[PDB]
């Protein structure tokens, strides 16, 4: 009696537990499968935006040495510390 | 760590499986929670390992400001820090700041963005590349521009001779410079002199949150309990010896009453083969008397003095 | 902690007779068969798993 | 065998869990896609790989570097901050990582638009990372590097 | 971590329309004084 009504509350607890525990897992491989789309997304976003940061940092030297050579005062240079903040022309000493 | 570790008391045990099915009937539960707890540790111990994507950066996620004032008054360098630099951000040099995009980072994006210069231009010496067209295999192949960064009037630096000069190419944020030198002639200034200096990044105050006061606690716990669940298996292993005992006795009586007794024989007779190894017994002439019936300790004399041993 | 020939010739020559000796009732072991079921422990078990079993039933 | 891969302080059982997925996938492309098949060996395989490169190789650490708290050396010399301190790159890989290098290049010769291709696609900016840390990685990664 | 992804594309994303803008009217005006080449972003081919 005492064991049987123990057995009983047993496999209820575990049955429960189970489930409960299933659907827990089934939320975090849904949650999971999101940030890898996200992360793709930002992997490909911030790819771009590196190779386009270093060709334009490139293109900038060349286009300043250009300016020096045609006799021209001014200079391009990013707004802050970076390329991809901005850059503009300005004109120095 | 890369051995697991010997310890002094037992680590897992056996869940035995001789038991009746009918009789027992919480077993099949109690295997289906150790299979749910070993599907949670594979998770936990997966999901902890590091996979997160950090390409270089900076400005990463106001009117907060400070003004400073000099005057000389009356009736040179000066150099101002401000406590909130690390080694977190630093000034790249001048030629560095043209090879990457940026001027002020960490070093380890540095790093990345030289490896990722070296990747985009093909500068790697590969097999294809020398097929093409002595270095060696896996070295960088220098331009104009690489060159005037890394100083280098060569061709052919390895990488770990790159990575190493872009260790020297880093210095850290430059502190507040002033040269106001002096002043005596007129009575007070209270010029300009002001610099509009942002300190946002102070009153802020991202502070990390206190560690090694639960992890510590959190192992110990883990600890005990798995002990305790361990012992608490090896008693109900002692238990189902016991019962399987009975079992097999209630089966064949004769042959395990046999058993029993043979056993038992033997094991006392082992028990009893050093008593006569005691300093009582070794510092008496009893057990060197030939009076004893047996002589299995005196008989080995000519063998032991024929070895020289003796 | 250390396991000689000795320990363990005794040890298993410990358990066969104790097993023998139960076999002709020659031994009382209230003792260890209520310390290692241990009815109270039954009890506080029993009402843990009531309550764990009415927790998860009243989150639904 | 892949949870056995998702150890740590075990090399020699992780060594033979890697042993014995080469055997199992070198003999083809077949093999490669019932592998790949089951969620739970791909998900491990990809969390572990890249992180199983730089294993107990002593990668250069930039958390000095954060710790480290840049003031004025009190002290007719000018006033210096004080120098940033340097940081040191492995120069030898680990028996672990060198088996790992040997699996992902034999992974990566399998045909493109299959299984086993796209998880070196999906795997990639990791191993960019880790390549950027070791320079003998990106020796012992070429197989991989070029077909990808 | 799925939120910091989020967030670091869009502003990946606000910056790089707001450089393509720069770039053109730098171009413009560079093309108003006299130049031999123009700046080129790589996405845009």
């Amino acid at each position: 009696k005492y064991i049987e009504e123990s057995q009983a509350i047993i496999q209820e607890l575990v049955k429960l537990t189970m489930e409960k525990l299933e659907s827990k897992f089934t939320k975090l491989c849904d949650l999971e499968t999101q940030l890898e789309m996200e992360k793709l997304k930002y992997v490909k976003e911030s790819e771009k935006m590196l190779n386009d940061r270093l060709s334009l940092s490139k293109q900038i030297l060349d286009l300043n040495k250009s300016l020096e050579e045609l006799n021209v005062s001014k200079k391009l240079v990013l707004i802050s510390e970076q390329v991809d903040s901005g850059i503009q022309l300005v004109e120095k000493d | 760590q890369t051995n697991p570790v010997p310890v002094t008391y037992p680590t897992d045990a056996y869940i035995p499986t001789y038991l009746p099915d009918d009789k027992v009937s919480n077993l099949a539960d109690l295997k289906k929670l150790i299979e749910m707890d070993s599907r949670l540790d594979l998770y936990l111990t997966r999901r902890r390992l590091d996979t997160s994507i950090n390409l270089p950066t900076n400005t990463k996620t106001n009117k907060e400001m400070l003004r400073i004032y000099v005057y000389n008054t009356t009736e040179c360098s000066i150099t101002i820090q401000l406590r909130g630099v690390d080694g977190g951000k630093v000034q790249y040099s001048p030629n560095l700041a043209t090879l990457i995009g940026m001027q002020t980072g960490s070093v380890n994006d540095a790093v990345y963005s030289i490896y990722k210069y070296i990747l985009i231009n093909n500068l790697f010496v590969t097999e294809q590349t020398e097929a093409q067209d002595k270095p060696e295999l896996g070295e960088v192949k220098l331009d104009s521009l690489l060159q005037k960064v890394l100083d280098t009037n060569a061709a052919h630096l390895p990488l770990m001779n790159v990575v190493q000069t872009v260790n020297k190419l880093v210095s850290p944020l430059p502190p507040i410079i002033l040269d106001y030198t002096i002043d005596l002639s007129k009575d007070t200034t209270y010029g300009a002199t002001t610099l509009d200096v942002d300190v946002s990044h102070i009153l802020h105050q991202p502070q990390p949150q206190p560690n090694l006061q639960k992890e510590e606690e959190t192992d110990a716990e883990d600890t005990a309990k798995l002990r305790e669940i361990t012992k608490l298996a090896l008693q109900l292993n002692s238990s189902a010896q016991k019962y399987q005992f009975f079992h097999e006795l209630s089966l064949h009586p004769r042959e395990t009453l046999t058993h029993y007794l043979w056993s038992s024989k033997q094991n006392e007779l082992v028990l009893q083969g050093d008593q006569y190894f005691n300093e009582d017994a070794a510092r008496t002439s009893d057990i060197y008397s030939n009076n004893n019936n047996d002589r299995s300790l005196m008989g080995n004399i000519s063998l032991l003095y024929s070895q020289g041993r003796l | 902690n250390n396991v000689t020939l000795k320990n363990l010739t005794a040890f298993q020559l410990l358990s066969q007779r104790e097993n023998i000796c139960e076999l002709l009732n020659l031994v009382e072991s209230t003792e260890r068969h209520n310390s290692i079921i241990n009815p109270e422990r039954q009890r506080m078990s029993l009402e843990e798993m009531k309550k764990m079993l009415d927790a998860l039933k009243n989150e639904r | 065998i892949v949870s056995f891969l998702l150890l740590e302080c075990d090399s020699e059982l992780i060594i033979a869990s890697l042993d014995f997925l080469y055997q199992y996938i070198l003999p083809g492309s077949q093999r490669i896609t019932e592998l790949f098949k089951s969620k739970e060996c791909s998900l491990i395989l990809e969390a572990t790989l890249p992180n199983l490169l730089s294993y107990n190789i002593a990668t250069p650490d930039y958390h000095l570097l954060q710790k480290h708290k840049i003031r004025l050396i009190k002290r007719i010399t000018p006033a210096r901050q004080n120098s940033i301190p340097e940081v040191k790159f492995p120069q030898e890989l680990s028996d672990v990582s060198k088996v790992a290098c040997t699996f992902l290049c034999l992974l990566s010769n399998d045909t493109d638009d299959g299984a086993g291709s796209a998880f070196c696609q999906r795997i990639r900016p990791l191993v960019l990372h880790k390549l950027a840390d070791i320079p003998p990685l990106t020796l012992a990664l070429s197989e991989y590097m070029e077909n990808t």
